[PDB]
């Protein structure tokens, strides 16, 4: 039979170092991109 | 990478899940989930 | 297309109702007038209402109710009103009658 | 048809106070659909500054051109910029035929001797007719200057676009 | 008291409890009963006939579905988990700039789709259809419209849309060969009773179009025509030669797959050129379609005009300008209603620029890959050429091909100058060397398309190929996938005056019923309707939709269940949907299923209820 | 310009009467066959 | 017109009440309302 | 000057072999009086090509 | 004797008829121009110097620009509070958690949920819906009164022994808007309206929608959802229930514009709604063609 | 399979709790409701060799 853990306030979820510096680095890309939607609807 | 939890022991599930919310994972089908996200989200100056 | 369908058909052009005082005085207006002559007796009034091609034949050859499903009042029990309404409008229910 | 006239003599006598000049409309199914042009409650239409204004606030400058504060008890300037919001906007008559016509067979119908360009038949399945105005600060008037129109229903949804004044005049003031 | 006008009795039962004392005419009119007779205050016989149902049938309110609407809302999604698995569905209105280019990067996702409530619909026999096993009946409100549940914003809400073409009713409440029998009923009125004999002819088209060893060079001409008469004029000697070489080679009749290319041959190979027979199987073949549309107008009854628009157009949905053949090559000359929409918005004047050959005119074949803008011939298809067209596509093509063909497209800018750029071709004066020569020089693809295809003793490969090669000058462009929306006539807008009516063609490609080798290398598969829509074809052209479906097995179904990329899944907003991809499943291979299809087409209209029953059908 | 004329074998008169009121400021319609 | 002729009228109803009355009459004889008005604009020196 | 731009449309846009040159082909000549005109659309060489492939095509009709 | 201007109106007629669009070709319209119209005779002069065109279309993109800007915003609240939390994640939504599941391949559905999202913002997205009803005059005095009532001193003894009962406070049920993103396959969800209120037992969070039936994306692996509240205060949940928050710093916009794009419009009277202040409408007036007009 | 079978077959799920069905099981219980409405006699259900 599963087993499964009581959902409560205080556990709390990890986060592995390179998927945070993957999306730092996508963040920093999109950031420096340009890419706004505004600029394609005045275009 | 895995989570802490607050109870030192987890329990037993039971219900049909539309009163209380429980995530199961088959790791193929995440496997297949991912692969199809990541292929369709590329799909879709 | 108006004006077409209703030369189509032989009826006439369309015709507003009465407003709301002239309606609680007048007891009623009678579009259809009184026809000619008639030798045979009052015209039965003959509503359609649709239906499939292919409905089982055998619905007719016996007394049975023209809307598919029996809803005879002595059959449910009284006064529960939600069982009446399962017996006549919810679908998903096993019918009276076939 | 009798709200362009009206809506003509009601700006001939408003022109002389607030100089508004009198612009008339119709819409189509390219506009709305035929439920919500069959239950249109309210037309409203505003006009802009070059630079980006409107015609209630004081052109100078107001008190809403600070930043949003985003605290917890003004969001922003709660009554006295609804206020001024509701200020800023206009109404103007309508009425809508809602049987489908042709724009030249009815002004014949009507008393217009309609003599266009050329006799361009259009079919509408449904017909609103609306008069807007766009202001001028004097005789002079401004092609950049942008206009506002909205539409509102009962259930309190909108939508409105935008329109360049160097369009609606692009060859009718060219004449004059 | 109540009485049944016009039912029909299964035919799978068929019995006769009297026999003795009663026999009639073979007339297809006793066959298919469409009146009933009652007795009088005394005993005498009265006529009841749906000519005097009219004055009912016709009143608008049987037309105007917004309060069944308005309950059914109110009366909400069912809750039951049986209900619960149908309910759920979706669609999504996409641009159509990249719709070709996409069906590869859609279909690479493993997911399933679930089936519409339209399609489940069909499935039951009419014995069971009535039965409470059936989960879909709840929505069956009312004969002129459907009534469905659809998500989006993940809320569910009710969508309504109208039965444009009665053939659009499900399959329990109207059997397929109750169709056959009022085909049968239209062609006894018409006083057509036994069909022109055109079955030798048809039977041979059946063996070419199911064929597996079709020509690959017959889409390749096909896309380089575009059906242009001075394209065709050009190459209509190299057309004969292929085609009776072709036919003495293989018993397979060449070209048959395409509309242009069989009326073309049969107007101008007409002069001569050509072996009798094959030129005889060919204007049979427009004879066929000449017969069929006779049968879809109802040119006893047919005269006047409404709202300046024809009463056949009200009649039958093959003289609607409004429905499109779902292969597109000319633009038809009629277009009020229409929008045509290539990209996010529907395409002002001023962006349909003209083709012009002959000039270089090469910023178009430098845009060819482009969304926005459409190219046309300087050139409009007139309404009777648009009605033998939509009647070849829609009603020939899917009943003789039991809906096995499907669409592609070609990658002209690539494949044009990969065959033919080799200097043999730019130096030629204003051969005779040896085979082996010229299989050398001319190209090895041009060869294995060519090598005994359309060449004889008279002209050999190298002169052939030239020939070929001199049309080139109608090059054209890509493929796309338009978008047709539009409303319907003024008088079926009456219910729901905000439906709009979507549709899906094809531009500028091939209808193809195999795969072609040498140029699946080069050829791209588009399946986008529901005919059409093999996934054998687009299996074979395509990877990546061959593993979608070795991931799912069941749906390699030829029947047209076969789930369209998403943003061609709009099957309540089509004017053909489901039930005739069902019924082309099943359907003989004979002419009376092809005439079938058309008949099948009359609108639901209320002025096309008044001339269909003023006819008595 | 003119439609239909007595013994000769409207447009002009609805578009006089435009001019003509845009002058006068009076309803007196003179049509092409009614006037001399 | 030139100069006001008469209409003459007698009408049977089932309505009693005086202002309904005007009202329905209103509605009907919106044309000769509108008529009226333009005789006080057109002729200023006449009052009807 | 005008050497460097043919060259370039010759041998690099339309990628002809050496052995087809201007005296062999009239319609090349005349057609490269008009390609050297646009400084674009020189990464589509396949374009240019098949522009001057249906050139000769239209000019070598009986018609 | 002279004739009205109607008539004279009606005589002249109408001789000419253009088609316009609006700037963002949305939505095409008919102008008529009357020749009797006295816009002729006022004899006005007309020029466009193009410098004022510039400064107005570069204006319409500053109003167009008020929702992107904000979304963006969004964003980077996002990021800058993921950083500052530095990849701790408490959970919020009451759920259960499996441990023995590849964490990664979540994290990258949530990595591909963020990317999709965003190319896909729009003006029906939840956050203005979230503005829409903090604009509104009645939202103000609503802050301003439940500032007051929340910090108040316990009652006395005395206040509750006599006069008033115990004053309403705030209920449970609270209303949110919402966005949702499926990655399984690429779409998404961005005008959706949920119902919200606290667990009992934990004091997690559970949503329901307004049939009252409990929602289930929350345990589907290849959803991650989009959470604001009446008072601006923001919520991203990826599967498990776990959740990182800010507060959306919508102060980059100028009042002006923020109120200019969108506010909900208070209503007029007009024929048939009542005069006395939130009563029920009667049937809609709702002039029509499908029936004979009344006269 | 079995969740096929009996959405296809139109019955529902064993819905039943433990001291339900143990009470079931030994005593026997009325495990179908009523039907809405009867025109016609007693359902007498016909078994099936």
């Amino acid at each position: 039979v599963a087993v499964f853990f009581e959902p409560h306030e205080e556990n709390v979820l990890r986060c592995p170092e390179r998927v945070l510096r993957r999306l730092l680095e996508d963040a920093a890309v999109t950031m420096r991109g340009g890419g706004w939607r505004e600029d394609v609807l005045m275009d | 990478s895995l989570l802490h939890t607050f109870w030192r022991l987890p329990v037993a599930v039971f219900f049909e899940p539309h009163e209380e919310n429980v995530l199961r994972c088959p790791e193929r089908v995440l496997r297949r989930l991912l692969e199809d996200a990541a292929v369709t989200m590329r799909g879709g100056d | 297309v108006d004006r077409w369908i209703r030369h189509a058909a032989g009826v006439e052009r369309p015709q507003l109702l009465d407003t709301e005082t002239i309606s609680m005085l007048t007891f009623g207006s009678m579009s259809e007038r009184n026809a000619a002559a008639t030798v045979h007796g009052q015209k039965a009034a003959c509503e359609l209402i649709l239906t499939p091609v292919t409905m089982d034949v055998n619905y007719f050859k016996i007394p049975n109710n023209p809307r598919g499903r029996a809803s005879c009042m002595l059959a449910v029990d009284p006064y529960d009103t939600e069982a009446a309404t399962k017996a006549i409008y919810d679908h998903r229910e096993a019918d009276a009658q076939t | 048809m009798e709200t362009h006239l009206y809506s003509d003599l009601a700006f001939e006598a408003r022109f002389a106070d607030d100089e508004q000049l009198p612009l008339h409309l119709v819409l189509d199914q390219e506009v709305l659909s035929n439920e919500e042009a069959e239950t249109l409650r309210y037309v409203y239409y505003r006009n802009v500054d070059s630079a980006g204004r409107s015609t209630g606030r004081a052109p100078g400058g107001d008190e809403d051109d600070a930043p949003a504060s985003d605290d917890a008890e003004d969001a922003v300037g709660g009554d006295r910029a609804f206020d001024r919001e509701r200020r800023t906007w206009q109404r103007a008559c309508f009425r809508v035929l809602p049987r489908p016509l042709e724009l030249l067979d009815y002004l014949r119908q009507s008393g217009l001797t309609v003599t266009l360009e050329k006799e361009q038949r259009v079919r509408m399945f449904y017909a609103v007719f609306t008069t807007l105005g766009l202001r001028c600060p004097d005789n002079r008037l401004s092609g950049a200057q942008t206009l506002h129109l909205r539409l509102v229903w009962p259930d309190g949804s909108y939508r409105d676009w935008e329109f360049l004044a160097r369009d609606l005049l692009r060859e009718e003031m060219e004449a004059n | 008291f109540f009485f049944p006008v016009g039912l029909y009795l299964p035919e799978d039962r068929g019995y006769t409890t009297v026999e003795s004392k009663v026999k009639l005419n073979d007339t297809v009119r006793n066959a298919l009963p469409t009146t009933a007779y009652l007795l009088n205050r005394d005993r005498a016989v009265q006529k009841i006939d749906f000519v005097d149902a009219l004055k009912t049938l016709c009143h608008p309110v049987l037309h105007e579905p917004a309060p069944c609407l308005q309950t059914f809302t109110e009366r909400g999604p069912p809750s039951e988990p049986a209900m619960q698995r149908l309910l759920e569905c979706r669609f999504q209105q996409e641009p159509m700039g990249g719709a070709a280019r996409r069906i590869p990067h859609f279909y690479r996702v493993r997911r399933e789709v679930p089936r519409t409530v339209n399609e489940m619909k069909q499935d039951f026999v009419v014995t069971d259809f009535y039965k409470v096993g059936n989960i879909t009946l709840y929505t069956e409100l009312h004969p002129f419209f459907d009534f469905t549940h659809c998500q989006e914003n993940s809320e569910t809400v009710a969508l309504c849309t109208p039965r444009i073409v009665i053939g659009n009713l499900p399959d329990g409440l109207a059997p397929g060969p109750f169709h056959e029998l009022r085909t049968w009923e239209i062609m006894e009125h018409m006083r057509l009773r036994p069909p022109p004999d055109y079955e030798e002819t048809l039977r041979l088209f059946k063996t070419t179009v199911t064929s597996p060893n079709y020509p690959e060079l017959c889409y390749l001409v096909d896309v380089l025509v575009h059906g242009n008469v001075d394209a065709f004029l050009l190459i209509r000697t190299f057309v004969a030669r292929c085609i009776v070489n072709m036919f003495h080679t293989r018993q397979l009749l060449v070209f048959a797959h395409s509309y242009a290319l069989v009326t073309l041959i049969a107007e101008h190979l007409a002069d001569g050129a050509l072996p009798p027979q094959l030129l005889f199987h060919y204007r049979n073949l427009v004879a066929v379609l000449r017969l069929v549309t006779r049968i879809s107008a109802l040119p006893g009854l047919n005269n006047g005009q409404l709202a300046e628009e024809p009463l056949s157009a009200y009649v039958n949905a093959l003289h609607d300008h409004r429905l499109w053949p779902p292969f597109v090559t000319h633009l038809p000359r009629n277009m009020e209603g229409v929008q045509v929409v290539a990209d996010r918005q529907p395409l002002n004047p001023a962006n349909i620029e003209a083709r012009h050959h002959g000039v270089s005119d090469v910023p178009r074949l430098g845009a060819m890959d482009a969304d926005e803008p459409l190219f046309v011939d300087d050139y409009r298809a007139t309404d009777d050429e648009w009605t033998l067209q939509k009647v070849f596509y829609l009603c020939l093509m899917p009943a003789m091909t039991n809906n096995r063909a499907c669409g592609l497209g070609l990658n002209l800018k690539t494949l044009l100058v990969d065959l033919f750029y080799r200097p043999a071709f730019l130096l030629m004066p204003a051969p005779e060397d040896s085979i082996a020569a010229q299989r050398q020089a001319v190209g090895e693809m041009l060869t294995e398309l060519v090598e005994d295809v359309a060449t004889d003793a008279h002209t050999p490969l190298l002169q052939a190929c030239r020939e070929l090669f001199l049309a080139v000058q109608f090059v054209g462009e890509h493929v796309k996938v338009l978008e047709v929306r539009a409303p319907l006539d003024h008088a079926q807008r009456q219910g729901l005056p905000d439906f709009i009516s979507r549709q899906h063609v094809l531009y500028n490609g091939c209808c193809v019923v195999t795969a072609p080798k040498t140029l699946i290398e080069y050829s791209l598969p588009v399946p986008f309707h529901r005919f059409y829509s093999n996934p054998t074809i687009c299996a074979a052209l395509s990877d990546d939709i061959k593993r979608y479906v070795t991931e799912f097995p069941h749906y390699h179904r030829h029947d047209g269940g076969f789930p369209l990329p998403t943003a061609f899944a709009h099957e309540y907003h089509n004017w053909l949907r489901s039930p005739f991809s069902r019924y082309s499943a099943t359907c003989p291979n004979v002419l009376h299923s092809v005439m079938t299809l058309a008949a099948m087409l009359y609108k639901i209209s209320p002025v096309s209820l008044v001339l269909q029953t003023k006819a008595h059908i | 310009v003119i439609q239909h004329l007595p013994g000769y074998g409207d447009v002009l008169s609805l578009w006089s009467r435009r001019l003509l009121v845009g002058k006068l400021g009076r309803d007196v319609p003179v049509f092409v066959h009614e006037q001399q | 017109g030139p100069e006001t002729r008469p209409g003459i009228y007698v009408l049977t109803s089932s309505i009693a009440h005086w202002q309904t009355l005007v009202d329905v009459a209103r509605g009907k004889f919106a044309r000769e309302r509108c008529s009226f008005v333009n005789r006080r604009i057109t002729r200023p020196r006449q009052i009807p | 000057k005008r050497d460097e731009k043919h060259r370039h449309v010759v041998n690099v846009v339309l990628e002809l072999p050496t052995e087809i040159s201007e005296a062999t082909h009239p319609v090349l000549a005349t057609m490269l009086s008009k390609y050297t005109r646009m400084s674009s659309l020189f990464n589509d060489k396949c374009a240019f090509k098949l522009d001057l492939l249906r050139m000769v095509a239209v000019s070598r009709t009986r018609r | 004797d002279e004739v009205a201007r109607t008539d004279e109106w009606k005589g002249a007629g109408v001789s000419r008829l253009r088609e316009v669009w609006d700037v963002q070709h949305r939505v095409r319209l008919r102008v008529l121009w009357y020749v009797n119209s006295f816009w002729r005779s006022r004899e006005l002069s007309y020029d466009d110097h193009e410098v004022e065109l510039y400064r107005a279309l570069d204006a319409y993109r500053a109003r167009i620009a008020v929702e992107y800007v904000l979304i963006r915003a969004v964003r980077d609240e996002i990021y800058a509070v993921l950083r500052r939390d530095g990849g701790a994640l408490p959970q919020r939504f009451a759920c259960h958690v499996s441990r023995n599941m590849s964490w990664r391949v979540v994290w990258e559905l949530c990595r591909h949920a963020l990317a999709l999202w965003m190319d896909w913002a729009d003006v029906r997205s939840c956050i203005i819906k979230a503005l829409t009803p903090r604009l509104s005059r009645g939202a103000a005095a609503a802050a301003q009164r439940a500032r007051r009532q929340r910090e108040r001193s316990a009652p006395k003894p005395q206040e509750l022994l006599f006069g008033p009962r115990n004053e309403s406070g705030p209920p449970a049920e609270q209303t949110w808007y919402a966005d949702v993103v499926r990655c399984v396959r690429a779409q998404v969800d961005l005008g959706v309206e949920v119902r919200a209120a606290r667990c009992p037992r934990t004091g997690l969070w559970i949503v329901r929608d307004r049939r009252g039936r409990l929602r289930r994306w929350l345990s589907q692996p290849e959803v991650c959802v989009l959470y604001v509240t009446p008072d601006l205060d923001f919520y991203w949940v990826l599967p498990g229930g776990f959740a990182v928050s800010s507060r959306v710093t919508l102060h980059g916009l100028a009042q002006r514009a923020l109120r200019d794009r969108f506010q909900n419009f208070e209503a007029v009277l007009a024929r048939g709604m009542h005069v006395e202040a939130g009563r029920q409408e009667p049937e809609t007036p709702r002039v029509s063609g499908r029936r004979l007009p009344f006269d």
